[PDB]
């Protein structure tokens, strides 16, 4: 029970490893759009707050 | 002669007893103890297969 236990514990280790690991596959391409699609003036207006 | 037969018969039945007792101890310690071993080798078996499945 403790194996299967340590075994759901490895899959959830995975499951987070997967968000983990997707941190050059979100970061690396949001600065590279900032850099390209953003580019300029991208600032909107805060004009609630 | 009778006393003297009485006492080494029971003195002869009372080692005779505690020399079987002594015996079955032993075997069933021997026993338990080989069963305590094999049994922790089949956990730690166990335990390896299951981290080997994790991975």
């Amino acid at each position: 029970a403790q194996a299967e236990q340590e075994r759901i514990r490895m899959l959830s280790e995975a499951k987070s490893q997967i968000a983990d690991l997707v941190t050059l596959t979100a970061s690396r391409v949001l600065g590279a759009e900032l850099q390209a699609r953003g580019h300029d003036a991208l600032i909107a207006e805060s004009l609630a707050a | 002669e009778q006393l003297a037969n009485a006492r080494r018969d029971y003195e002869a039945e009372i080692a005779r007893a505690r020399q079987e007792a002594a015996k079955i101890v032993a075997q069933a310690q021997e026993r338990a103890k080989q069963q305590e071993a094999e049994i922790i080798a089949q956990a730690r078996r166990e335990a390896e297969r299951l981290k080997e499945e994790a991975r």
